[PDB]
RNA sequence: UUAGGCGGCCACAGCGGUGGGGUUGCCUCCCGUACCCAUCCCGAACACGGAAGAUAAGCCCACCAGCGUUCCAGGGAGUACUGGAGUGCGCGAGCCUCUGGGAAAUCCGGUUCGCCGCCACC
RNA sequence: AGUGCAAGAGCAAAAGAUGACUUGACAGUGUUCUUCCCAACGAGGAACGCUGACGCGAAAGCGUGGUCUAGCGAACCAAUU
RNA sequence: CCUGUCAAACUCCAAACUUACAGACGCUGUUUGACGCGGGGAUUCCGGUGCGCGGGGU
């Protein structure tokens, strides 16, 4: 900017999207990366392999396409996060992937958060990712019980668009069950 | 447009810089929340050698806690022209500072792909005065 | 001391004051002479003194020659005449002298010289056509007080 | 295709230069070689610039020289058309001299020594202290000037 | 020299050019190399570890295996052969 | 890529500016604290739940060259400096001829307001 | 800016600062280079591994001291396990 | 703004040139065995001059 001596950051550091310190420490494993990234209305999970010109994505899963198998609920919560992670892991197994490491980017490693919930799903899917069980949320909160009891304090329905009043953490079980299913067009 | 541009009280800091404290309590009362210590840096010849040590205590009032506090705090002070910062901020007086800003300030306060607010979307001293004056008081 | 001792450029550039100390003050009074307010472009005639051989000129020889050059101009054009002379060189080169035979031979600082490649302008005066003769004489005195042979080249003004 | 001719001795001559000369199959003053004009072969002669005399010869001249100063890989036998004919892929000296210039083959390939051991220039050379442009006999020559040397060194 | 440590006369080669300051890209610091491959030796002033003795910059060795994640690179100092322990961070493929 | 995620090179990408863009799609700003989690004080941030409103921010698109930068042309300049040679010149410091290389500042006109890979998606 | 001290060099979602937890300044055996360019030479030094045990972190991973290059010493004798 | 100068321990720049590896050409080795490896015997560790680049010193 100023002159010849000025030092301009790597593009992805200006944009503040990649923490290269945590990135290098991540690549050292030699294993692929289970990229867990959020969004306000969504949650995604990619599988990254190192490449000559840039990272290669061999498997992914967006919370949006989590509907193609029967999903009427929202797409930015705990149940959605676990499921999206489970989906990608299943597609991941398909390509040949058998192990990966958790990449959460700039998201905080907060106990029982959505990213660990995403991690849990891909592991449940058959993948081998170094984890720490107790840092994960409990099964009920993953299912969506924390939100079901929130809707208990009704007086005003939680969901705008029709789904149902008290909601259904069963829809979670119904979909999870559908993924473990041998058939299902991945 | 006017909607995603109409300013608001982001935070209201109220602190009492001492130099050696016990005064914390008065704020915890008038504000309605908990205060926090205030350290320091560099050795000072006015018996202030201990670098990290309790000198004052501030309180960051946001949302309602701030407004309800301003209903009384504002009248207690005569506002002036020169009392305004270029980014539409003012301090008066015990001290009271109001940090004002336009709707999407989370863009510069978040962790993921944060960005600095463009000079255009940056609040103006004049545009700030008008906003405040538009709420039970005068100006210069 | 004789200029034979320092007239040639045979040592490395020794100018880094952040390492050198006891450096003697410059005998040179001033580089800006004449009417240091009027521009060089405000004058029809511009004459410089060109050094024909690359050398090192000590501040005492720099001052001496410049003095006897400007003394003439002041004498012939009056103390406030319509001219302005210059000396574009500053003595950056530090000099020493080992003053015990060759043991611990590094000399102590004795003065400052000014390096000048051949064909360079040691001086450059600015005057009007009528005074263009006292300038050519001021330089004829100036070149006698320095080591190399010099040339008086006229930069502007073919008036003759 | 140029013709290298050592005119300056080995004594005091920088080692890396005499080695290049040796690589160019020349180990004695007045010895000569026929070198192609390639990126590589060029770098060498340029390094040999000050201790040699070179240029491109006229075919006529190259034929008179091959006639006189050329020899087999091993032997005292004189190379003449009749000799050329029986050993080379040619019919006479001219045919040979032609191929060398057009850079179609080499002296070795045709069972001939790479060195044309010449005789001291008749009437002396123009000097070994200055280049050709300065009135000396070193460096690069003219297709006429090179012939003048070579022929004097029959 | 006035001292004979490893960093003697290493101001130039071991310094970063202004615009190259700060942390370096991980892509090369994790690069994979094969045995028999030719690699250029040059330290990355930004990377503190996995360095070889400064004196060996500009070399072009042949990878012959690894030690941990770091590499064992053969080179020929003058006439003497040496095996150098270095990380990919200071290595570049020939050609 | 009518706004996405991961990158490579790491300013050709910087600095600054102009203009354009989003009904059930996206990213956002946005809305809100029962929970996971959270602040030496603030649901600000982090974390969680959610769509009433908006495209002003950001972001994506198109464009500007004033600064910085990359490269190109002519100018400077085959100048400065230089590897090889010389019974070439100079009292000398030094210079010159041939040979093979060859800048820098700066001026002038251009170029640059990133290019590329993987996956995803009307 | 700071980073214990010469100088030179390295570092900004850190190598700097604050906070907490921790004591890896751990046990054991090596590879390579350095000391000693090339080119033989000891003590010392460093980078890079392996095995055991540990600290931390969600995990990758980081920790064989203080960001790197100075702070070091033979046999004999003595004391200690 | 304009104007005048510098740097062995300065550098936005930057050669010639030296240098690692590789290929090509050259030269060289496969009865003259190169390259390399092992062993025996040394001498030697007062150097000097020219040229280029030097550092100190009139
Ligand atoms: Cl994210
Ligand atoms: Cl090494
Ligand atoms: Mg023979
Ligand atoms: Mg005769
Ligand atoms: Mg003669
Ligand atoms: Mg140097
Ligand atoms: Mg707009
Ligand atoms: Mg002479
Ligand atoms: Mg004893
Ligand atoms: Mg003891
Ligand atoms: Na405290
Ligand atoms: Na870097
Ligand atoms: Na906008
Ligand atoms: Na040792
Ligand atoms: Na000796
Ligand atoms: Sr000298
Ligand atoms: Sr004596
Ligand atoms: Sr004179
Ligand atoms: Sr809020
Ligand atoms: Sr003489
Ligand atoms: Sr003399
Ligand atoms: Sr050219
Ligand atoms: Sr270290
Ligand atoms: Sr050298």
């Amino acid at each position: 900017a100023t002159g010849p001596r000025y030092k301009v950051p790597m593009r992805r550091r200006r944009e503040a999207r990649t923490d290269y310190h945590q990135r290098l420490r991540l690549l050292k494993s030699g294993k692929p990366r289970l990229v867990a990234r959020k969004s306000n209305k969504h949650v995604r999970a990619q599988l990254v392999t190192l490449g000559p010109n840039g990272d290669d994505t061999l498997a992914s899963a967006h919370s949006s396409d989590l509907a193609e198998y029967g999903w009427e609920a929202p797409t930015g919560n705990m149940p959605s996060a676990y499921l999206t992670g489970l989906l990608a892991g299943l597609r991941a197994q398909e390509a040949g992937v058998e192990e990966a490491v958790l990449d959460i980017g700039l998201n905080s490693p907060t106990p029982g958060s959505k990213v660990f919930a995403i991690q849990e799903g891909a592991i449940d899917a058959g993948l081998d990712i170094p984890h720490n069980d107790d840092v994960l949320a409990d099964w009920q909160r993953t299912r969506g019980a924390h939100i079901a009891e929130y809707d208990e304090q009704l007086e005003e329905p939680l969901y705008s668009g029709d789904f149902d009043a008290a909601d259904l953490p069963e829809h979670f079980d119904e979909l999870r069950e559908t993924l473990l299913d041998g058939d299902i067009e991945l | 447009f006017h909607e995603m541009r109409e300013p608001r009280i982001e935070k209201v800091v109220v602190h009492m810089g001492i130099g050696h404290a016990n005064a914390e309590d008065i704020l915890g009362e008038i504000t309605g929340q908990m205060p926090v210590r205030t350290k320091a840096k560099r050795t000072v010849g006015e018996f202030d050698i201990r670098e990290g040590d309790p000198i004052g205590a501030k309180v960051t009032l946001r949302d309602e806690m701030a407004e309800e506090f301003l209903q009384t705090a504002l009248p207690l002070a005569e506002l002036a022209t020169s009392q305004f910062d270029d980014t539409g901020n003012f301090s008066f007086g015990l001290d009271v500072t109001v940090n004002l800003v336009r709707p999407g300030y989370r863009v510069a306060k978040r962790d993921k792909a944060s960005r600095s607010i463009p000079t255009k979307h940056r609040l103006n001293p004049a545009d700030a005065v008008a906003f405040i004056e538009s709420t039970y008081d005068v100006e210069v | 001391k004789p200029a034979s001792m320092y007239r040639d450029i045979d040592k490395p550039a020794y100018t880094r004051r952040e390492y050198i100390t006891g450096i003697p003050g410059s005998k040179i009074a001033q580089h800006k002479m004449g009417r240091k307010q009027k521009d060089a472009d405000d004058y029809p005639v511009q004459i410089s003194l060109i050094v024909e051989e690359t050398v090192q000129l000590r501040h005492g020889s720099l001052e001496a020659s410049r003095l006897s050059a400007n003394r003439h101009l002041i004498k012939e054009l009056g103390e406030e005449g319509d001219y302005k002379m210059t000396l574009r060189k500053f003595p950056h080169q530090v000099l020493r002298e080992n003053k015990d035979g060759m043991r611990a031979a590094f000399g102590k600082i004795v003065g400052t010289a000014a390096r000048v490649q051949a064909g360079e302008q040691l001086f450059t005066a600015y005057c009007n056509v009528e005074d263009a003769e006292h300038v050519k004489e001021a330089f004829r005195r100036a070149y006698n007080k320095i080591t190399p042979s010099c040339r008086i080249k006229v930069e502007r003004g073919e008036e003759l | 295709m140029h013709a290298l001719v050592q005119l300056r001795g080995e004594v005091n001559m920088h080692t890396d230069i005499q080695d290049t000369l040796e690589m160019l199959n020349i180990h004695h003053v007045n010895h000569c070689t026929l070198v192609p004009e390639t990126d590589a072969y060029r770098g060498m002669v340029a390094k040999v610039n000050d201790f040699v005399a070179f240029g491109e010869p006229s075919q006529e001249t190259l034929e008179t020289v091959l006639a006189t100063r050329a020899e087999p890989l091993e032997g005292d036998a004189d190379v003449d058309d009749e000799w050329v004919a029986e050993h080379t892929d040619y019919d006479d000296i001219s045919g040979l001299a032609f191929a060398l210039l057009s850079e179609e083959t080499t002296l070795r390939e045709q069972g001939l020594s790479p060195t044309l051991r010449l005789h001291p220039p008749r009437g002396g050379h123009d000097g070994v202290k200055h280049p050709v442009k300065e009135g000396g006999q070193l460096g690069k020559h003219d297709t006429e000037g090179i012939d003048d040397l070579l022929e004097a060194m029959r | 020299p006035s001292s004979n440590g490893p960093l003697e006369g290493t101001r130039g080669k071991l310094k970063n050019k202004p615009r190259d300051r700060g942390t370096s890209p991980p892509q090369r610091a994790v690069e994979e190399f094969d045995d028999g491959e030719k690699v250029h030796l040059k330290i990355d002033p930004s990377v503190p570890n996995g360095r070889f003795h400064p004196r060996f910059d500009g070399q072009t060795g042949t990878v012959e295996g690894k030690q941990g994640d770091a590499y064992k690179v053969d080179i020929v100092d003058g006439g003497k052969e040496k095996t150098i322990i270095v990380t990919a961070a200071h290595l570049r493929r020939q050609e």
